[PDB]
RNA sequence: UUUUUUUUUUUUUUU
RNA sequence: UUUUUUUUUUUUUU
RNA sequence: UUUUUUU
RNA sequence: UUUUUUUUUUUUUUUUUUUUUUUUUUUU
RNA sequence: GAUGAUUGUAUAUUAGCGGCUAAAUGUCAAUCAAACAUGCGAAUUUUAGGUUUUCCAUGAAAUCUAUUUGGAAGAAGAGGCUUGAAAAAA
RNA sequence: ACCGGUGGUUUGUUAGUAUUUAUGUCAUCAACAUGUCAAUGAAAUAUCAAUAACGAUGAAAA
RNA sequence: AUAUAACGGUCGUAAGGUACGCCGGGGAUAACAGGUCAGAUAAUAUUGGGAGUUCUAAUCCUCGGAUUGUAUCAGCACCUCCAUGUCGGCUCAUUACUCCCUUGUUAUUGAACAAGAUUCAGUUAGGAACGAUAGUUCACCGUCAGAUGUAAUACGUGAGCUGGGUGUCUGGAGACAGUUUGUUCCCUAUCUAC
RNA sequence: ACACAGUCGGUACGAAGUCGAAACAAGGUAGUUGAUGG
RNA sequence: CGGCGGCUGUUGACGGUCCAAAGGUAGGAAAAUCCUUGUCGGGUAAUUAUCGUCGUGCGUGAAAGUUGGUCCGACUCUUCACAUGUCGUUUAU
RNA sequence: GAGUCUAGCUUCAGUUGUUAUCUGAUUGGUAUUGCAUGCCCUGAGUACGUAAGGAAAAGGAAAGGUUAACCGCUAUUUAAACAAAAAA
RNA sequence: AUUAACAUAACAACAU
RNA sequence: GGACUCCUUAACUUAAACUGAGGAGUCAAGUAGGUACAAACCGUACAAGGAUUAAUUAUGUCCAA
RNA sequence: UUGCGUACAUUCCUUAAUAUCUGGAACGAUAGAUUAUGAUUAGGUAGUGGAAAAAAAAAAAAAAAAAAA
RNA sequence: ACAGGAUCAAAUCUUCCUUGAGCGACUCGACAGGCAAAAAAAAAAAAAAA
RNA sequence: AUCAUUGUGUUAUGGUUCUAUCGCAAACCAUUGAGA
RNA sequence: CCUUUUAAUUGAUUAUGCUGACUUUAGUCCCGAUAAACUACAGUUCUGCUUAAACUGAGGAGUCAAGUAGGUACAAACCGUACAAGGAUUAAUU
RNA sequence: UGAUAUAAUUAUCGUACAAGCACUCAGCUAGUUAUUGAGAGACACUCACGAGCCCAAAA
RNA sequence: AACAGGUGCCAGGCCAACAAGAAUCCGAUCCGUGUAUUCCGUAC
């Protein structure tokens, strides 16, 4: 078939959200919730990238220094 | 898409014991085949979530028929590898290492993270009880028996919680009704250990972990870093 | 006997 | 006028 | 707010 | 072990089976 | 079809008022009963499309002869329009 | 009055202007591709200083 | 002194085909489909006459008029405008008629029983198999006897399919068949005034 | 929005007070009451 | 180098008359032609489809090419045999 | 304010069709049927009829056909072939 | 540097 | 070289919105009103323009009004 | 019996009239300030007629103008 | 709810009245669960303890 | 003066055509130089 | 400014009009036949096809196209590449 | 919330209406001209001179 | 037409080898050939 018209302005605008909502739920929502998850364990190190890739670590930083408690750095030894 | 029409399809829809895999069935087993051998090789293999899922159902079924030690089952194990060198491995490293293991040698860890250019699941199917594994593994046997003593033995709650268990296996005195004093006495010698048969030397080996050294040192790499190769070469375009 | 007709757009026929 | 009443009838003329 | 029915 | 008619069973209920909705709340 | 009106190849001939044609109006630079390019040879149409700011005054016909008379008023003639009015007390 | 040199007017303030080449076709043939020789600014012989901020020149700037 | 008798007068005694058909503007394929019209014709009832001849109305044939309706034939306009013998079959369907069978015990009957014929009524219940020849469909032919088996809907149905002649299209809006957590669990929502 | 997505029309502050309500009349004191035998 | 026929009398050898250059020969014949069911026989539970045959129903027509023995066949049709989801009526991988 | 089960309304076709008087201690006083193809059996060789011939009230059953459901049996297709011993 | 069509954002609203 | 209606009338199946004539209105080129829903029928003191006013017309007077 | 609803006033206010005949052949006049009870008026396709506008360019007329400066 | 009320007043076990119909019934008040992992024909299957 | 909320109003940003001369006689006029 | 003139060809929602931009259809359609591995003490993954010999005394048995298409850092850039006598008797030097 | 209302354009007897074009905007684009014509009962402006008016090409 | 060029934009009196005012007042930044007034050169 063929279309007998043009669509208008508020029809798009309607469906842009639509599917705004429709991604949301079922694709952005999910991939954040599994990127979250993987804070717990330590980041991943390839093997390929070794060349200009930074040593491995462990120990996560602290985004928000205002509210964290505790010594932040060492005294210099004599 | 719209990502509706996933749901509105599955609607009363069975689930597929074995994944497909892209080709023809001849080719899929030919494949499964040649990865339980690599497998074997390495210790630790990446691979996509649903495949490591799969390929973990052969790979406990070869260490279950490998210790048999039968014609039988030889034949069967046989008829699931290629090279020799996982032949040897399997049968001088994996068999005595599982001696007293009743079951589930591998196990699926998940990495919760999309590939870069296919935005695709990773996981890891590694071995159990193997150097550099990812987490450790339980006792069994004799040394299972000595881990619940001790746990007994630590604590009133363990003890209670034990306390049927432990009758069954023997750690209950049953002449006065209390936990075994010496678990030594309890030990008994595995398939693993070498059965009895009934120096000034200058050139003797020298003991170390995995195994022994040389008196003399000879210049060459580890086996793994004495053959080199280039992984991928560029392919220029043809504008 | 009459008021109530094609009032055959609907209700109603309340006389 | 009587539940008499698939095409069957009675009573009374309202 | 109905009419008519001779002597 | 699964699917199917080429096998087997019923041919009853309709104020029944079933259901997305408690309503003295007349200006959320 | 494949021992024969077999297949295949360098360089060549036939030019539109034409040539080719074991004869189809089949083919001649991927819609040839008459090819393509150019034209101060500056293209014709009773059919048909379009025709751009306002206000005011006045205000049609679908009738007649002729055209061997037609039809979806073609052309020519006649007919049809601004003539009048409508302001009053013994 | 020929001939050489210099200057001015009209054509022409009212008129208009084209030289190089990417692309089509076997050929004839057809055709106005893509702002300017150009950061911007009258002047760059004004474009300084640099680490955030405040600072320099300029009518106007990061 | 001939023609113009096509006599408002150029006849100059100068004709046909194209299923090879291009261009321009109009809607007509050689039964003029549909709508409208209602001549023939159809439904109900009525009257005249002829069968049943004992008997005009158990039942059947035919005539005139009136009402309703238009299946089919002829005719066909100024209206309408797709491509065909103005459909043959397959798939999937809706509506009306007391519609082929099943109901009205028990008075309409030339109804002894059995098997039959005409007419009427419901709160509209359950049902009705195939083949050969392809002469566009009708009389008839053979089998199971499912037991005398009609119309409308653009041939009902061709952006669902097709065949020996009496084109193509990837579904934007209506409808129909499936499906939808929620007051909150994306973001935002900042009184009164001294 | 039912709408060829337009036009006409479109809300009447105080008592939300009260130590008022007195120069009608009556009064079960309610800031109450006024006609009527079908 | 276009083509080749009327009345009437006894199934009718035969008789009258008109016209013309001559007045369809033989063969084929329900047909690349008339007619979309001509009579009879072979096949099938049914054959108008098709073969054989009759030669009237209309008609064709001889170096215009007619008829055709044998042989031959990418030419129509009848009929026999094997397997078969073409099928009533649809399944599984 | 929240969880469960539910009342009312809604639903293929379609209707408004039900109960005077009242066993005196005498075995007691309407009751789940709307509906319907063909053939066979009891009723029945009975009603009817010179003869031939040959019904109904009710129930019971064997084919064919439609809808729906299911995998106990049969037929077609097809998959799987792995952890009982704490001496392991 | 530059009009319209077209594309995005901010503010403004209560008899609801 | 005209579409509907009124009277007369030719043709046709006393058929058809056909085909064609004689003479009046309307539309064409006419608004708003009535006739339920789409020029032709009735009425009009019939649309230069503006405002919150009075009237016998077709015709109506139970409800939508 | 007597009733009533209803479409259209140029009553009020503001405009217009170009084919010789609307008073007007009037009045005024230094190039017209629109008539107050003024007569006919102002629906319109085709065709015909009148009038007002369209920001621009050219021209050798952009300071004799109150008050204030 | 035997919760409230009357009486020269109820067998154990309330004579009688009020609660409009004790909020439609039961129940809860740290009540209730959207998404993720894993599983998954409808449906069911996990106590907490990194 | 109907935003109930998917609308409208104002404003802002973005998009957006693209012109800087490198030229001006063979005709006419005036003036000047040598020689007739 | 006013006034006179103007051969400006001087007037736009529309000719499926010519030359451009930007919306809708519309995150719809389109994706070519076979891959895998590169480890924590040795090794040979599977599959399709089957002219892959480069002195042996002999110029690999030919033509044509590429208006230089298997050189080069995971470069669509820059920079190079055509020797008919085969230069390396380069069996030496360090 | 109440009342009321059939996109626009051309042809046509017919608002004919299920016929023809157009998504929108920007630029361009369709009655040009009397040294030669004119007032003819369907429409014809004005200046000068006057029984007299104009004067062509050289210049 | 003092369009003869330039100087920051409209110059008879400023640069341009030969005449003629750095003229006065006004000016948002902001030079300013611009408004008003006035003088002078010219066989340009």
């Amino acid at each position: 078939a063929v279309p007998k018209g043009k669509r208008s302005k508020h029809k798009c605008k309607q469906r842009q959200l639509i599917y705004f909502f429709d991604q949301f739920d079922g694709v952005f929502k999910r991939r954040r919730e599994s990127f979250y998850r993987s804070f717990y364990n330590p980041p991943y190190f390839s093997k390929q990238t070794e060349q200009t890739s930074l040593p491995p670590s462990v120990l996560r930083p602290f985004r928000f220094p205002g509210f964290w408690p505790g010594r932040f750095a060492f005294k210099m030894a004599s | 898409g719209w990502s509706k029409v996933v749901n509105f399809l599955n609607k009363g829809v069975q689930r597929r014991p074995h994944r497909r895999l892209p080709g023809q069935p001849h080719h899929q087993w030919n494949m499964l085949k040649t990865q339980l051998d690599q497998l074997v090789r390495s210790d630790r293999l990446e691979l996509t979530l649903p495949r490591a899922h799969e390929l973990q159902q052969y790979a406990e079924e070869l260490v279950h028929f490998a210790k048999q030690n039968t014609p039988e089952s030889s034949l069967i194990v046989e008829s699931m590898i290629f090279t020799p060198a996982a032949r040897r491995k399997l049968f001088h490293e994996l068999c005595p290492l599982y001696a007293n293991r009743p079951f589930f040698y591998t196990r699926v860890v998940n990495q919760h993270r999309l590939r870069m250019r296919d935005a695709a699941p990773m996981a890891y199917l590694e071995f159990v009880d193997r150097p550099g594994e990812i987490r450790p593994a339980r006792p069994v046997g004799f040394e299972r028996k000595q881990a619940i003593w001790e746990e007994m033995q630590a604590t009133r709650r363990g003890r209670r919680q034990w306390w049927n268990h432990a009758k069954k296996l023997g750690l209950i005195d049953e002449e006065t009704g209390d936990v075994i004093s010496d678990i030594n006495a309890l030990r008994r010698p595995s398939a693993a250990e070498w059965e009895e048969s009934d120096s000034p030397s200058p050139y003797k080996m020298v003991a170390a972990p995995k195994r022994a050294l040389e008196p003399f040192f000879v210049d060459l790499p580890p086996p793994t870093e004495r053959y080199r190769k280039q992984r991928y070469v560029f392919k220029r375009f043809r504008p």
